[PDB]
């Protein structure tokens, strides 16, 4: 299985810079050219530029020659791509992708790096159950006044899936995020209950356990 | 710049019907445009290479048409996992550009919320807030009308509501509403209480308990 994994979220200061990692197993490396897409929240995908590795040559979108810049550790199989004097308009999701012939396509896609850009502090999430006072029952957490976007909440450490809705963050009048995750079990008291609440950039990791 | 356009941005559709995507290019792209789809969960998928072509391991009631400047995506009949945007690409020249996207809503059947209302934690009261949760799960359509009433008076701008994405199983939604209320105020009240109002159901549905029997 050809993978990109990508360096986790980033909280990133005006006029500061930040480096993205794209680690490549399963394939030869020097053999495929790598491309890097931004999408803005709620937004279209934009190409930003390409690399060949083989020899480091790059190939930038003209929007971005001022704003990024891309490398290749040929050892490590790892890309990189800086983004220098941010603004609040690189706030976006990134994107590692290979490019594949048969007829260029981009044929394997990284899952993405959130980096904001503001002058906010990080804040990790307090975890709250949720819990009732009628065939299925339902439970869950509060992951309340975090900063920035995002969580990741799991339940039973990734063996419980199934009946699980993980809200989308809310942006709070106080201008910090909070979303709940919730399960739903037919009626249960076998069971016990545990939310897993992973918060990367204030490197918050937090188990709640949901007394029934 | 190749501008690629997606006129239709939004599109409903029936599982088992015909769907048609289409782009169109600024200038003429000789055929050199790409399909992706992106997951709900921003996981983006290659479908069809140079108009025409499925990617391995791809269904095949997707196919991709046309040529010069005007593109489509058809899926043959819709299946609950295409729930997705689908983005149309250019590689005829550099920079490579991307239409704006087309989001799939799809209609199902009706269904209608089942319903559940959580108290505060004393683990969050002692901080001196109090949130109120009331769950929608598993319903269709996406129009729920959410009213909060505090001792059976209906409340108005102290609530924020959040909604899933469209399941890719069972094409459902499920909605959370939150009442926010300072400890204090959350203590000069019993009886706090959503109030559901939804196509699937022939009356309003109510959840309630009281503070401090809880």
């Amino acid at each position: 299985e050809v993978q990109l994994q990508q360096s986790g979220p980033d909280l990133v200061k005006p006029g500061a810079s930040v480096k993205i990692s794209c680690k490549t197993s399963g394939y030869t490396f020097t053999e495929y050219i790598m491309h890097w897409v931004k999408q803005s929240h709620g937004k279209s995908l934009e190409w930003i530029g390409g690399i060949i590795p083989n020899n480091g040559g790059t190939s930038y979108n003209q929007k971005f020659k001022d704003k990024a810049t891309m490398t290749v550790d040929k050892s490590s199989s790892t890309g990189y791509m800086e983004l220098r004097s941010l603004t609040s308009e690189d706030s976006a999701v990134y994107y590692c992708t290979r490019r594949e012939v048969y007829y260029y396509a981009l044929d394997y896609w990284g899952q993405g790096t959130l980096v904001t850009v503001s002058s906010a502090s990080t804040k990790g999430p307090s975890v709250f159950p949720l819990a009732p006072c009628e065939s299925t029952a339902a439970l869950g957490c509060l992951v309340k006044d975090y900063f920035p976007e995002p969580v990741t909440v799991s339940w039973n450490s990734g063996a419980l899936t199934s009946g699980v809705h993980t809200f989308p963050a809310v942006l709070q009048s106080s201008g910090l995020y909070s979303l709940s995750s919730v399960v739903t079990v037919p009626s249960f008291g076998t069971q016990t209950y545990t939310c897993n609440v992973d918060h990367k950039p204030s490197n918050t990791k937090v188990d709640k356990t949901v007394e029934r | 710049d190749i501008q690629m356009t997606q006129t239709t941005s939004s599109l409903s559709a029936s599982l088992g019907d015909r769907v048609t995507i289409t782009c169109s290019a600024s200038q003429g792209i000789n055929n050199y445009l790409n399909w992706y789809q992106q997951k709900p969960d921003g996981t983006v998928k290659l479908l069809i290479y140079y108009t025409s072509s499925l990617h391995s391991g791809v269904p095949s009631r997707f196919s991709g048409s046309g040529s010069g400047t005007d593109y489509s995506l058809t899926i043959s009949n819709l299946e609950p996992e295409d729930i997705a945007t689908y983005y149309c690409q250019q590689y005829s020249n550099l920079p490579y550009t991307f239409g704006g996207g087309t989001k799939l809503e799809i209609k199902r059947t009706v269904a209608a919320p089942s319903v559940f209302i959580f108290p505060p934690s004393d683990e969050q009261l002692k901080s001196g807030t109090a949130s109120v949760v009331c769950l929608l799960n598993n319903f269709y359509p996406r129009e729920a009308k959410v009213q909060w009433k505090v001792d059976n008076a209906l409340q108005s701008g102290n609530s924020q509501e959040s909604v899933t994405e469209q399941d890719s199983k069972d094409s459902t939604y499920s909605l959370s509403s939150t009442l926010t209320l300072s400890k204090a105020d959350y203590e000069k009240h019993k009886v706090y209480a959503c109030e559901v109002t939804h196509q699937g159901l022939s009356s309003p549905v109510t959840k309630s308990f009281n503070r401090g029997e809880c």
